RNA sequence: UGAAACUCAAAGGAAUUGACGGGGGCCCGCACAAGCGGUGGAGCAUGUGGUUUAAUUCGAAGCAACGCGAAGAACCUUACCAGGCCUUGACAUGCUAGGGAACCCGGGUGAAAGCCUGGGGUGCCCCGCGAGGGGAGCCCUAGCACAGGUGCUGCAUGGCCGUCGUCAGCUCGUGCCGUGAGGUGUUGGGUUAAGUCCCGCAACGAGCGCAACCCCCGCCGUUAGUUGCCAGCGGUUCGGCCGGGCACUCUAACGGGACUGCCCGCGAAAGCGGGAGGAAGGAGGGGACGACGUCUGGUCAGCAUGGCCCUUACGGCCUGGGCGACACACGUGCUACAAUGCCCACUACAAAGCGAUGCCACCCGGCAACGGGGAGCUAAUCGCAAAAAGGUGGGCCCAGUUCGGAUUGGGGUCUGCAACCCGACCCCAUGAAGCCGGAAUCGCUAGUAAUCGCGGAUCAGCCAUGCCGCGGUGAAUACG
RNA sequence: GCCCGGAUAGCUCAGUCGGUAGAGCAGGGGAUUGAAAAUCCCCGUGUCCUUGGUUCGAUUCCGAGUCCGGGCACCA
RNA sequence: AAUUCUGA
């Protein structure tokens, strides 16, 4: 039992924050409270996204929600429909103005919660796991990289006896701060136990 | 300590005496860390030196620590199911370490109720050649020199 | 000593004030 | 278990061991009906759990055998009054003199309701003789009407002590955590808590099962 | 006993010394900073997350 | 010379890779030695076994469980028991019916929960001023599908964490050798904390490891100036208090510098020894980081979730009891046995954090805890706040005492609806055992051990002697 | 039945001129070991068979009884 | 010069 997140250990330099507001010791908790049901909410309605990533800035009585996708589509709809009616359902609790915008995600294979969402789904469909991560790690490296991994918890094929496959590819030093590595972990949900993928993709540096 | 040799740590030379050795005296009647509390009180028997002697707490020093100092004592060891514990020579450096804790404990010892008195006390007896730290002087001794049926055995 | 209520450390290791210890 | 509905014990013998567990153990407990609530309770009981005397831990599993017998008769006494005796008086055999021929100093004491006879011709008086023939009657007697109290008790306790893997009438087991009655078949869900001494419920239907098919 | 305990927790009835602090992920009753308003765990697993203004692993 | 009955699904040879050795060789860690202070003795605080109680919920079990969950159990918490009640239920969705549709306010019986019962009256879609009701928030009674479980299964699981281990290790690709398992690389030689590196070598590279890249502390500077200042002087009632000033102190941001670069000794190199210069050397002192993996370790009771089980109760609510129970037993801690001491009076030096139904300057009452008033503070500008040991001078004079403070009796203050169980403080009177502790046993190699005090977290208050930080004084020993 | 000897901690045995109750083992607590045994510390442990007497008072000295271990029961 | 660990 060690080895510690690779978030919380780069938030300093590296990788930057996910949600960025200065706050007073009396309303933080309400304001970081509001942040969480936001994410609970759009934890729903935008997992056919791809949702790899909100990032929240807030000055005071706003929201700076930023959805960051590889596919938005589904997002907005065709015009402006649905991420109409997100705002809406948004501030239909939410007393800010909710100020959402939408990036967009080039490489999709070099992101993490992705790449994990990705494998999460190809369990719950029954899917050689031992195939599925040598393939989807098989995808980053290709697609421009420099070290690749992925790991799933046990119950693989639903025997008893609860393995763990590793799998990983080219470098990934987490021990290395300077490096800039993307870390994802999605939970396949199958009749028996309730499986867990973690992804490491490498990325820059200096 | 099996790499380095370890450090002889340096002593600050006394700030009266002028002595890297009137320190280490001191030193070893600091309880807590109180060197203030401590060198008081051999100051305060370095009084009843010249209060009872003309002769300079200094002599007094140079040979009731050196009439102390055990030539030789014994370590023992173990061959294998060798119960034999060997006499041997004594590190220059290691006696006084000896000395100077004989002093204290002894001086710890003595009846007098306040405390500069027994130290001043005992290092009267001690130059004086005949102080409770010299009884374990010759105690020690007593099991040295008694055993040189062990002398093939200095590791 | 350390414990006893009615003096200077007594109170000290306490952490209040008292007859034994008033206000500067 | 019976100091939670009232009765008295009685530890007639406890006996530790090597090294750990227990010998063999027997008590005496009282209160009223107290035969009829601890009677079902007469077999071997399996255990199933992760052995701690193990380094792997592994899952074992361990039998132990109850036995129950009511306290009934108690007193000793044998007086075998001289009315069933028939006692005969032979001349002595072996040395002697002419009173050896002429004193009718051998006897035979004779147990008619048995048929067992004993003769003595030790000493050279009949009266000496006859008390010394019932001093060895009484005690052969003391051997053969205790080994019918252990014969009559031998198959008055009954037949299930095998100890076997196989033979059980209750199965405990903390691993999955649940006690399985054999003989009615019932499997509650609480081991931890039947090894504190609630037992009613199960001498309930071991008193219907093994009372309903005589 | 937790679901219809936060039920409890929600609400400020007769006197005050029956308010007591509660988790928000979860309903955690011990360990509940009244800053943030969140347990340890789930305080720690935002930490790491980034989720949290300013927060970052100290080092000294 | 030499069988059978019976019985077993193997007995057996050589050769891998490991593990183990009361085998060997080389080299480490407060592992022993060296050295200091402590436990086990006493009283007490806390956790645990046991025992008992109707219940004393539960888990954790050698190191790696036991001041551990628990960083705040009087009802709350609370999961346990006794008792009173509620069942569409405390909550999420949704359906159906006429009520009813925001809504606020009484009475009665009961300990409370709950059951009963008394009123204002509901904007609104809106044919429509209207009789009416379509009406959306949406509350009430009845019905259905459901909700709920801290009930079990941590060897069904995720995630997270402990330990080996801050150990020097473990692998892959290709080639070669071996029929193969498998080895070689990764051995030997030397060095280092290190599979760090150097040299050879059927090997050549590479990956996960260490390191470095991150922060704190030390030396220096640039920019910055309501902290600091006669460094300069001014007026200065005399407190940087005034104006006035960035040279210090400091505060936080960006950089330099140390790298074995320079000399000399050794070696083929790597590298080691010593010397200087330098504030600082051979990883300068601390963090943070902890590999393939082991322990079916622990955790369903933080959350999630497979599976089993109950659903007018294994759920929900309530007053109250219990988790605090004591003839015993083990662990971690606190205060002590004292003169390097205790008590008494007076006066000084820190750091890190923390304060609006919050920390409280200063007066007045009360010996006091504590109570009135009231100013200042969103805080490098006011307060919490006195740091303590110490320096200092006056009395105890070695007696279980002016040591030590357990226990008990009497009196009060403060939160809190409420201190019998069961709180923290104040005063008086009580002053028990303990005179350094059998066998065994704990930590630490330097600003460390010891000693002394300050802050925070949770929290109304607190059983906090626990935990996480901060600073004052400041050692002995290491041959091996 | 005669003569001789004994019973004392749960077990096996010692012991006093009458006033003192002891040894080894067992058993309990702690300690070591991962845990057992072995080892080490710390303790407790009795109407001295019952029933009477003398004595100031008896486990001991005499009387009776109960049980146990022995030796004796020959000449005809 | 110092014994033992059953059986998934
Ligand atoms: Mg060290
Ligand atoms: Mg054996
Ligand atoms: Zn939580």
């Amino acid at each position: 039992g060690n080895k510690i997140h690779p978030i919380g250990f780069r938030l300093g330099i590296t990788r930057d924050w996910e949600s960025r507001w200065y706050a007073g010791k009396k309303q933080y908790r309400h304001l970081l409270l509001e942040d969480q049901r936001i994410r609970g909410l759009l934890e729903k309605e935008l997992y056919s996204a791809g949702l790899a990533r909100v990032d929240i800035e807030r000055a005071a009585d706003n929201v700076a929600v930023t959805v960051h996708v590889a596919k938005p589509g589904v997002v907005i709809g065709r015009g402006g429909e649905r991420i109409r009616v997100l705002r809406e359902e948004l501030a239909k609790l939410t007393g800010k103005n909710v100020a959402l915008n939408v990036q967009e995600v080039q490489n999709p294979n070099l992101s993490a919660p992705l790449v994990a969402q990705r494998v999460a789904e190809q369990i719950e469909r029954r899917f050689a796991v031992r195939r599925a991560i040598k393939q989807a790690v098989q995808r980053v490296m290709e697609s421009g990289a420099k070290g690749a991994k992925v790991i799933v918890s046990g119950r693989i094929g639903g025997a008893e006896q609860a393995r763990t496959e590793w799998a990983a590819q080219g470098r990934v030093p987490l021990h290395t701060l300077r490096a800039n590595i993307d870390y994802g972990f999605a939970l396949a949900r199958t009749t028996y136990g309730v499986l867990g993928v973690k992804a490491y993709i490498f990325l820059g540096e200096v | 300590a099996r790499r380095r040799r370890a450090e002889v740590r340096q002593l600050q030379p006394d700030l009266v005496y002028g002595d890297v050795l009137v320190t280490a005296f001191i030193n070893k009647i600091m309880r807590d860390g109180k060197k203030n509390l401590a060198a008081r009180i051999f100051y305060d028997a370095c009084k009843i030196i010249q209060e009872k002697t003309g002769q300079e707490p200094l002599k007094v020093f140079k040979q009731a620590v050196e009439n102390v100092k055990p030539r030789m004592e014994v370590r023992s060891r173990r061959v294998g199911g060798a119960n034999y514990q060997v006499p041997m020579e004594v590190s220059p450096r290691r006696q006084q370490s000896l000395a100077l804790r004989w002093l204290v404990q002894a001086a710890n010892q003595r009846p007098e109720r306040r405390a500069a008195v027994r130290i001043a006390h005992e290092l009267m007896d001690a130059a004086e050649g005949k102080g409770g730290a010299v009884k374990k002087k010759e105690d020690v001794e007593r099991m040295a020199e008694a055993n040189r049926a062990y002398a093939h055995y200095r590791w | 000593g350390k414990g006893d209520r009615r003096t200077r450390r007594g109170k000290i290791w306490r952490g209040t004030y008292g007859k034994y210890r008033p206000r500067k | 278990f019976a100091e939670r509905q009232g009765f008295q014990v009685e530890v007639v013998d406890l006996t530790p061991g090597p090294e750990a567990g227990i010998d063999y153990a027997q008590i005496l407990v009282k209160g009223e009906n107290a035969y009829g609530l601890l009677s079902p309770e007469a077999g071997v009981h399996r255990l199933v759990r992760p052995s701690p005397f193990d380094a792997s831990g592994r899952r074992h599993t361990s039998f132990a055998g109850v036995e129950v017998i009511p306290e009934v008769d108690e007193e000793v006494e044998v007086v075998l009054k001289p009315e069933e005796l028939r006692i005969d008086v032979m001349r002595a055999s072996g040395p002697g003199g002419q009173g050896v021929n002429t004193t009718d100093s051998a006897v035979r004491v004779v147990h008619l309701p048995t048929g067992i006879t004993v003769t003595c011709q030790t000493t050279r008086s009949q009266i000496k003789n006859k008390e010394l023939a019932l001093k060895i009657l009484k005690a052969r007697l003391y051997e053969l009407e205790r080994k019918k109290r252990e014969e009559e008790l031998k198959a008055l306790r009954g037949e299930v002590r095998p100890i076997e893997w196989g033979s059980q009438i209750r199965s405990y087991v903390l691993d999955k955590n649940y006690v399985k009655d054999h003989r009615t078949g019932l499997m509650r869900h609480d081991p931890e808590n039947v090894l504190d001494g609630d037992l009613m419920d199960l001498i309930w239907a071991g008193l219907e099962w093994k009372a309903g098919r005589r | 006993a937790r679901k219809a305990l936060i039920e409890k927790a929600k609400r400020t009835p007769k006197f005050k010394v029956r308010a007591y602090t509660r988790c928000v992920r979860c309903g955690r009753a011990r360990s509940v900073y009244r800053f943030f308003g969140l347990c340890r765990i789930c305080l720690r697993e935002l930490a790491h997350k980034g989720q949290l203004p300013g927060v970052r692993k100290a080092s000294w």
